[PDB]
């Protein structure tokens, strides 16, 4: 009808990057199944495939990744900005502020400083795409190293993208460092898995700002800021507290029985878009077993494994399509690598941004699509003469805010 | 725009010389060197738009009847763009060669004492006579910008 | 589903915060017309009206603006961040970066550390409202002064909101300055006319972000980024360059005949929203002539005045529904005060924030919000299949003639 | 000094002069070292730059 | 050093010590002055701080 | 730039160097890069004359 | 102490001031600050004499 609030009765714009068949879990990035890509390919391959609509060949792919490695030179002013925030800062806010600072530190990107000319040619578009796709990895890095109180590292030009990130993550001032190849491959696959999702809150904001005619850097800053929402990347802590509060492994069968009693929480079982199955589960389960092989185990991992094994057996979890989501094995692997809790979301940001760049190009090569204009249906008072604010009646004193100070206004009582 | 320049609404510079007309062999040699620099460094969008203008403008009757032959300026600027020179760096590059000419002229001028710079004459275009009165009786601007510090003090 | 072109379409949200009918020129903040408020009221009054849906009481408005002045204080860390920025960088980018840093430096309001319930309490919403409403003008003044390089002075706690901003802007770095009450009332009366306008990408984005349960700071930062560009209708630059090229009054007729001949552009006259008179136009005209009286004018200002006087009576403007907009007179006023032109949109973002927070609070309160999962229609290839790598085999090459001619056009190692 | 202006224009630390060439290609060796003192001038580029200098001589 | 701890808690840089007030007065001032050498905190609050100090001598 | 000059020098060379720097420190005032029509205003004439007169004796 | 100081005469005064300051840049090489005499110690006198014979070059 005229009132479609959640946009569930309308369609903003057509898309071609991929299709989500949530009922059957059928996902194909321009026709290629996600599992096929995650097994037989690498992150730059799929990124280029989304970005240019098709996969590149070996030559231009090599040149592209060469450029990606090249442009990794983060301005040091951004590093000083990172120094600015306290070390307790959540990494998401750090990344967002760094994103804005990276927007400003590049004058050749502001359309207001050059008019509407930077966004008409393929040259500047591709150049800024490659520029940003490179930086992110790094900034993140810093953020990680500054979490514990470490000096910034210098990205090198030795490795491939994911393995480059692993390098600058763990080099410790050792130029001859080369991380484990298996870990780099598994993180590359993980980057494949979180490549894109169809139009969401963040994607809607991204396309809004793209049509807004503003520098792409700040647009992506806002878009990734929209991913800060605990509804959009804060659900991992729910299952983490599930597997942490349960404590000892001897609490698992009684835990599931108490779940049957409508007493103990359930979370992470079954996707909210996928209700039947997902190949991501099996592929990342194999990857998780590989991770356990390479690094080891812990009480949390064994508790989770036995808990999911008992969950596959009980009928209360069988009949409600409660197969475990990718979040379980994801968080398991990420903490197994040695990643803090507060640091999970930032890495989730790293892949998705590529997709947000992709659609950013899309809506900019389509003019049928134009500036937004939301229609407002006003339901309040239509007309009323304004009373003298002084004659203004004095019969209401409600909602009583009346409270903001430092320990009951003691800050300046003298 | 080929019509537009002939419509006198938008002018065209980059073709010819205010002191050389027949020719400026410099234009030919830098055309050869521009072909060489395209071979040795590559092509960029301004480069093909420049060469397209070079081929197209000659066909139009304007430069046939008006006579404007691509000036050393065109090729020098495109080559400067090719060599990685920033946009603002051209004038100092033009300054580097001229120093030889100044040095030669300066040495020659110091060489010959017979050449002199006399005191040139002038013909006054002001009043031939006035007189000073004090100012108290002085019978009666935009010197300083206002609204910035004036409003600040207001 | 329903293809939704440029979002013009239907109404995806209904509210009770404002009403505007441009073709009828009626602007009533919750049923109260723009004239009745602008001619007499003050900015904090309309801010409170937006926040609470009703006029305040004396004591209510008193201690409300008192708390605003109290929270005028800005954190030291974000000031240090602003100092760490470069010098010649554009200032509204400084504004958005400072807003992000403010989001970081308020982990208390961060909901991701304390679940999706910290934004259900009544008092936290109000404290956030006051915090933002107070802290933004100080940031704007600090950036404007960073353009001049002087250290930002602490915000005085004894003047009105607009008076506080004017003092902050032109304190000369001491206390012995006295506010120009004429200019102060002009500016405060002006801010009424630039409150929340009709729905835009900014309001929809804020609604979505609040529905997602994110922290309010980052959402407002994104909204400011949405307003970053002048393509939101801000065309002060258009009339500015038109004045810069128009010359004196003598060489105006050629341009206007070209406009009639459809050879010269026309900007700042006629509205895509207003198809009639504008009360804002006459009010801002009175304010602008008062500005001209108080601070004088440059030749360009009288050029614009004569141009307006000749154009309004001309038939090509009466018949074509063409008439100066409030953008033109507002630009006149700010230029007369003497602001850097590139700094202009900051003045257009300071007062566009009351409605932002009003819609944010309203979206939080009503449980009519849902998951913002928009639809689409697939147009790509429905299915393909993977190719082997050796079965593999370029719009541009990065770093053209820069660090490449510096890598091969002199030597190779 | 012209080379110093070029190089400091990017904010990069300046460089020492060399003496094992003639004018134009020595200047180019000045221009491109990137901290590596084992550079050399591309002779075609050096010659074309020298001709560029000579055309606007006097 | 106590004042330095309090300052470094909430980000603020050090405070140079005023040298014209009593003991408690000195500390209480070094907490809330914000680098303003022209501030004078309460007499009653300083009196309270001195009493709390004497009630925890040893 | 004049304190960085050795004690043995000529002060009027100091004048000309500092005044060339004044040329540098006011890039907004040059007409050399904004065309030969920029200097058509009386206001810029007044500003340049008054600035030069104020600066030289100092 | 040099590298900017004026040279109105021969570096003789420069070198004299230089070694006068060398007399204090290594105060460990001093007999008047420990006990009452130290060059009566063979090991000191030896290390001293070695350095001072070799210190001048720098």
């Amino acid at each position: 009808k005229l009132y479609d609030p959640g946009y569930l009765n309308t369609a903003p714009v057509r898309s071609s990057i991929c299709y989500i068949d949530g009922d059957e879990g059928i996902l194909r990035y321009r026709g290629y199944p996600i599992e096929e890509l995650a097994e037989s390919s690498s992150y730059p391959e799929v990124a280029y495939l989304l970005m240019y609509g098709n996969l590149p060949s070996k030559s231009q792919l090599a040149d592209w990744e060469f450029a990606i490695s090249q442009h990794s030179a983060v301005p040091q002013g951004v590093l000083d900005i990172i120094q600015g925030m306290p070390h307790d800062a959540h990494p998401m806010g750090v990344l967002v502020c760094a994103m804005s600072a990276l927007s400003v530190f590049h004058p050749d990107a502001n359309p207001a400083l050059r008019g509407q000319d930077l966004y008409k040619s393929k040259q500047l578009r591709d150049k800024q795409i490659v520029r940003i796709l490179g930086k992110v990895p790094t900034i993140a890095a810093a953020a990680y190293l500054r979490l514990a109180g470490r000096p910034p590292v210098l990205p090198s030009n030795n490795f491939s993208y994911s393995e480059n990130f692993l390098y600058m993550l763990d080099s410790l001032g050792n130029r001859s460092y080369k991380p484990n190849t298996r870990l780099a491959r598994v993180l590359d696959i993980l980057f494949i898995l979180h490549a894109e999702h169809e139009m969401n809150c963040s994607t809607a904001a991204a396309r809004h700002l793209a049509s807004s005619g503003v520098d792409v850097f700040t647009a992506l800053a806002g878009a990734v800021g929209a991913l800060y929402g605990p509804l959009h990347g804060g659900a991992n802590e729910a299952v983490l507290k599930m597997l942490n509060e349960i404590g000892t492994v001897e609490n698992i069968p009684d835990f599931i029985e108490g779940v049957k009693n409508r007493k103990r929480k359930m979370s992470g079982f079954g996707h909210r878009v996928y209700k039947n199955y997902d190949p991501r589960a099996k592929v990342i389960r194999k990857l998780a077993e590989e991770v356990f092989s390479i690094v080891g185990r812990d009480p949390l991992i064994e508790v989770a494994i036995a808990l999911e094994k008992a969950a596959l057996s009980d009928e209360y979890f069988i009949k409600r399509k409660l197969y475990p989501n990718v979040d379980f094995y994801s968080g398991l692997i990420y903490r197994a690598m040695g990643f803090p809790t507060e640091f999970f979301p930032v890495l989730f940001a790293i892949p998705r941004m590529a997709g947000y760049l992709a659609h950013w190009r899309e809506s900019l090569d389509d003019p049928d699509t134009k500036i937004m204009r939301p229609q407002q249906v006003y339901t309040g008072v239509w007309l009323r003469h304004y009373t003298p604010l002084q004659e203004r009646t004095v019969s209401n004193d409600e909602d009583k805010l009346g409270q903001v100070a430092v320990s009951n206004a003691t800050r300046r009582r003298l | 725009f080929i019509e537009g320049v002939k419509n006198r609404k938008r002018k065209m510079s980059g073709f010819g010389h205010r002191v050389y007309k027949n020719y400026d062999p410099r234009a030919k040699v830098i055309r050869k060197l521009a072909e060489e620099v395209f071979s040795i460094v590559g092509r960029d969008p301004l480069i093909e738009v420049a060469i397209a203008l070079e081929k197209a403008a000659l066909s139009d009757e304007y430069f046939i009847k008006r006579k404007l032959y691509p000036n050393v300026d065109f090729y020098s600027g495109l080559i400067y763009r090719a060599m990685g020179f920033p946009t603002e760096f051209f004038p100092v590059l033009f300054a580097i060669p001229r120093m030889a000419g100044y040095l030669a002229h300066w040495r020659e001028s110091l060489d010959d004492p017979d050449t002199k710079i006399m005191r040139p004459q002038q013909v006054y275009t002001g009043v031939w006579l006035r007189h000073y009165t004090p100012l108290q009786e002085r019978t009666v601007a935009v010197s300083n910008a206002t609204r910035r510090r004036l409003a600040g003090s207001r």
